[PDB]
DNA sequence: ATCAATATCCACCTGCAGATACTACCAAAAGTGTATTTGGAAACTGCTCCATCAAATTAAATGTTCTTAAAGGTCCTTTAAGAACATTTAATTTGATGGAGCAGTTTCCAAATACACTTTTGGTAGTATCTGCAGGTGGATATTGAT
DNA sequence: ATCAATATCCACCTGCAGATACTACCAAAAGTGTATTTGGAAACTGCTCCATCAAATTAAATGTTCTTAAAGGACCTTTAAGAACATTTAATTTGATGGAGCAGTTTCCAAATACACTTTTGGTAGTATCTGCAGGTGGATATTGAT
C-alpha cells in the first residue's frame, strides 16, 4: 500500500502543465458556453471553428495568467491556498472592478 | 488689435457652455473646469473616430458613415451611455437627412 | 442656416466634419458621420454637466470646478468606467476610508 | 448547467499551469464567475463586429479584434 | 495634557486630505526633481510652467492611486500598516514590474 | 549664466509629503521603510514620462518642453490627463 | 475565386533562411510571426501617424518612423533598430 | 525592371509593399520615399531577433522546425522582448516553468 | 540507513500529418519615365514667457521624547483540501450528410468629391466693470479620552 | 454617564482674482450650388465549411473514504511607528529684469503626387513527393517516503 505526501502530486502537475501547452479545458463544453453566451447578443449565430478556438486560447491564457497573480496574493497573506479574496484582490488591482 | 497676429486656438468652449445653460441655467464653470471639459470632448472624439477608423479598415471600407460611428459608439461606451447615445445619434441623423 | 441647426444640435456639425477629414480616419467621410458624432458628444457633454451641476449645488456652489467634475464621474459607474484611465486635474478623490481602518 | 460544464478538475489544471499548489473549495464557483465575465465582454464586441459586417457567422477576425481592443491581443489566428 | 490615541489624527488627516484637492508636494522641490531627471535626455532643456504642473498632477494622482492599492494589500495580509512589499505586489499585479 | 548642477533632488520629496499622499490615498499607517521605496517609484514614473515628453521636444526640434509634450507623453504612457490642453 | 490574401510568410522565411538556414517553421508558428509583424507595423505606423499630426505635418518621413521606433521599442532594442533603420535608408540613397 | 527597392537597401522585406500599405492605411496625407525603407528594416530586424532567439530555442529541444512554443520561450526569456509583447498572447505557447520558492520541499526554502 | 514503490530519463522505433517540392496561370503590384503641384525647411524676427535674482514673509521639515498597540512569533485545535481508488458520465472520434451563408461577381445610382464664388462667425484683442468664493473671523456644537 | 480639552462646525464679512461684458475687426470656415466621379448596395450564385446525425472508442469527472497538515485563533513579547512639541530649514511670495526661443511670416525647390506604359511576382490552384517528430514501448537511474 502506497501513499504520497499531500502536495507532491500538485508539484508534479505544476511542472507537468508548465512544460506542456495543450488547452486544458475539454473542447466541447467550452464550445457550448460560447454559444450560450453569444446567444444573448444575437440569436442563431454560427461560429467559425477557428473563431471558437481563438476564444478558448485566450480564455485560457487569461485564467492561467490570473492564477499567477492570484497565487502571489495568497502567498502575500502568508498562505499557500488560493482563496476568493485573493482573486478579488488581484482583479481589483488589475482594473477589472474599481 | 493684433501683435503680427497670433493664430486661432479653437475649443468646444462655447458649446460646452450653451449645454451647461440647457441643464443648469443658474450654474457657472471655471476656466480650469472648462479646460477639463474641453479635453473630455477631444478625448472622446479621438477615441470614437479611431474606433471608426479601424472599423472601416477591417471591412475594406474607404468611408466612415453614420453607421461606422454608430458601431464605434457601441464598442466604446458602456451599457446605458451606449443606449442613450445611439438613441440621440439616430435622432439627429434622421432629423438632418430629411431636412431640405 | 447651419448644418448644426439643420440637425437640431448645439455642437458644431461643420467643425466635427472638418476634424474628421483632418485626422485621416478614412479616405472618405460620409455626411452622416459628423452628425451622429456631434450628437453623441453633445449628449455626453450634457450627462456630465448635469451630474457635476448637482455636485456643485450639493456643496453650496454655483460655479462648477474640476473637483465637481471628479465627484460627478467617480460617483457614476458608467462615466467612471469610460474615463477609467483618465485624470481630472485638480480633482482630488472620493472620500473613502476602508472599514477595517475605522476605530471600533 | 452549461457554466457547470467547466469542470472542477479543468480549473485545477489551469491553477497548476499558473503555479498554484493548494486550492480552496470556493475557487471553482468564483472562477466560473470570472470566465463568464471575460467571455461576455469579448463576445459582446466579437458579435458587434459580426453584426456590423452584416454577417451571421462570428469569424475569427471578429474575435481577434475584440481581444485587441480588450487589450488582450492574440497572435496565430489573425491572418 | 490631552493626548490623542494612535491613529486618530491619522484618520482625521485622511478625511482632511480626501476632502481637498490641493497638491501635497511643495512646488519647488518637485520642480527640481523634474529638471534633474530631464537632464539625462537633454542638456539645457527649458520647461513651460504648465508643463511641469502637468507632471506634478499626474505624479500625485498616480502616487495616490498606488497607495490605495498598496493599502488593500496590507489589509489583505491582516495588516493596517503598508510596507514596501505591498507597493511591490501592487505594482507586480498592475504589470508595472514582473 | 549659471545652469546649476542639479543632483539628488529626490531627497526634496520629504517624508511628511509622502505621508499626506498616502493619507489622501486612505492609508492610516506607514512603515518607515515606505518613504525610500516611494521615492523609488516616483523616480521610475517621472523618468518614463519625461523620456517620452522630451523625445517629442526633440522631434519638434524645440528646446522648450511644452505641456502638450507631457500631455502626449502621458497619453501614450497609458495615463491620460485632462485640463492641460489637447 | 482568387482574392489575394497577401501575408509576410515568405519574407519571414527569407529572413529565417539568413539567421538559420538549417531550420524550418510550422504554419501555426509562422502565423504567429505574421501576426507579430502586422501588430508591430501598426503600432509604429500608428505612433508615427500621431507624431506628424502633433507637429502639423502632412508627410510621414524616415524621421517620423525613427522617433516612433524610439518611443515604442525598449532602450536596447530601440538602439539596434535605429542603426539598422539608418543603414537601410543610407544604403538605399547611396544606390545607383 | 532593373532593381527592387528591397535589395537597394539590402532588405529581404518588401519595401515596395510596405510603402503601399502606408498609403491605404490612412496614416498621413503623404508618405516620404525613405519612410518604408526605414520601416521595412525595423520589421526585418525584429523578425530576425525572434527567429534567431527561437531558432536557438529549437536547438535546446532537438528540433529543426520552429513550433509556437519556441517563440513563447524566445520572447518570455528576453526581458526586452517580453516587454514589447507584454500585452500579446501567443497561441499554443504555454508558460515559462516557474514555481514560487515558498511552495517547495520542506518549509520555506 | 534499509528498502520497496512509483516516477523520471534515457535510448530507440515508426506511421502520417503536415510540410514541401514542381508546374503554370495571372491579375494585380512594383517600376520607370515624364509632366506638374506643393509642404515645410530657411530665413528672419516680433515679442512671449521662462530663467533668475533679491528681500521679505510664511509655511513646512525635522529631530527629538514618550508610549503603546501594532506586528510577529510560538504553540494550540479545528477541519478543510490532497491523494487515491471504484464508478459513471462525458467527451472525443468517425463517417456520412444536408444546406447555411460567406465570399465573387456584375450591376448601377445615391451620394461622395471636386473647384468656385459667397456669407457667416468664432476667435483675438483691447478696454472696463462686475461677482463667487477663499479665507479669516467668532461663537456654538460635536468628538475624543480620561474619568 | 460626567468632565475638559480640542476639533469641527457654520454664520458672517471683505477683498481680489478671476469671470463676464461691452466693442470692434477678420481670416479661416462653413455655406449654397454648381459638374464629375465612384463607393459599395443589391442581387445573384457557387462551394466552403458549419451543423448535426448515430455509433463505435477513448478519456475524464464525480463520489467516496481515510488523512494530514494547513489555516486561523488566543496569548505573549518585542518594537517600531504615532502623537506632540521645540527648533530650524526651506518654500513661497512679490517684484522687477535679460534674454532664449517659440511661432508668425515670406519664400521656392528637392520631393512629393499624378499618370500612362512596361515588367515583373506572390498568391493560387493542382499535383505529388517528402519527412520531422508524436507517441509508441524498453529498461537503467531517480526520486520519495514506507521503515
Ligand atoms: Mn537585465
Ligand atoms: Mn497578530
Ligand atoms: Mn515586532
Ligand atoms: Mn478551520
Ligand atoms: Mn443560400
Ligand atoms: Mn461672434
Ligand atoms: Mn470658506
Ligand atoms: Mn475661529
Ligand atoms: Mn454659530
Ligand atoms: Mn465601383
Ligand atoms: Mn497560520
Ligand atoms: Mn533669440
Ligand atoms: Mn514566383
Ligand atoms: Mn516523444
Ligand atoms: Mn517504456
Amino acid at each position: 500500500p502506497h501513499r504520497y505526501r499531500p502536495g507532491t502530486v500538485a508539484l508534479r502537475e505544476i511542472r507537468r502543465y508548465q512544460k506542456s501547452t495543450e488547452l486544458l479545458i475539454r473542447k466541447l463544453p467550452f464550445q457550448r458556453l460560447v454559444r450560450e453566451i453569444a446567444q444573448d447578443f444575437k440569436t442563431d449565430l454560427r461560429f467559425q471553428s477557428s473563431a471558437v478556438m481563438a476564444l478558448q486560447e485566450a480564455s485560457e491564457a487569461y485564467l492561467v495568467a490570473l492564477f499567477e497573480d492570484t497565487n502571489l496574493c495568497a502567498i502575500h497573506a502568508k498562505r499557500v491556498t488560493i482563496m476568493p479574496k485573493d482573486i478579488q484582490l488581484a482583479r481589483r488591482i488589475r482594473g477589472e472592478r474599481a | 488689435g493684433k501683435k503680427r497676429r497670433k493664430t486661432r486656438k479653437e475649443s468646444y468652449a462655447i458649446y460646452v457652455y450653451k449645454v451647461l445653460k440647457q441643464v443648469h441655467p443658474d450654474t457657472g464653470i471655471s476656466s480650469k473646469a472648462m479646460s477639463i471639459m474641453n479635453s473630455f470632448v477631444n478625448d472622446v472624439f479621438e477615441r470614437i473616430a479611431g474606433e471608426a477608423s479601424r472599423l472601416a479598415h477591417y471591412n475594406k471600407r474607404s468611408t466612415i458613415t453614420s453607421r461606422e460611428i454608430q458601431t464605434a459608439v457601441r464598442l466604446l461606451l458602456p451599457g446605458e451611455l451606449a443606449k442613450h447615445a445611439v438613441s440621440e445619434g439616430t435622432k439627429a441623423v434622421t432629423k438632418y437627412t430629411s431636412a431640405k | 442656416k447651419t448644418r448644426s441647426s439643420r440637425a437640431g444640435l448645439q455642437f458644431p456639425v461643420g467643425r466635427v466634419h472638418r476634424l474628421l477629414r483632418k485626422g485621416n480616419y478614412a479616405e472618405r467621410v460620409g455626411a452622416g458621420a459628423p452628425v451622429y458624432l456631434a450628437a453623441v458628444l453633445e449628449y455626453l457633454t450634457a450627462e456630465i454637466l448635469e451630474l457635476a451641476g448637482n455636485a456643485a449645488r450639493d456643496n453650496k456652489k454655483t460655479r462648477i470646478i474640476p473637483r465637481h467634475l471628479q465627484l460627478a464621474v467617480r460617483n457614476d459607474e458608467e462615466l467612471n468606467k469610460l474615463l477609467g484611465r483618465v485624470t481630472i486635474a485638480q480633482g482630488g478623490v472620493l472620500p473613502n476610508i476602508q472599514s477595517v481602518l475605522l476605530p471600533k | 448547467d452549461n457554466i457547470q460544464g467547466i469542470t472542477k478538475p479543468a480549473i485545477r489544471r489551469l491553477a497548476r499551469r499558473g503555479g498554484v499548489k493548494r486550492i480552496s473549495g470556493l475557487i471553482y464557483e468564483e472562477t466560473r464567475g470570472v470566465l463568464k465575465v471575460f467571455l461576455e465582454n469579448v463576445i459582446r464586441d466579437a458579435v458587434t463586429y459580426t453584426e456590423h459586417a452584416k454577417r451571421k457567422t462570428v469569424t475569427a477576425m471578429d474575435v481577434v479584434y475584440a481581444l485587441k481592443r480588450q487589450g488582450r491581443t492574440l497572435y496565430g489566428f489573425g491572418g
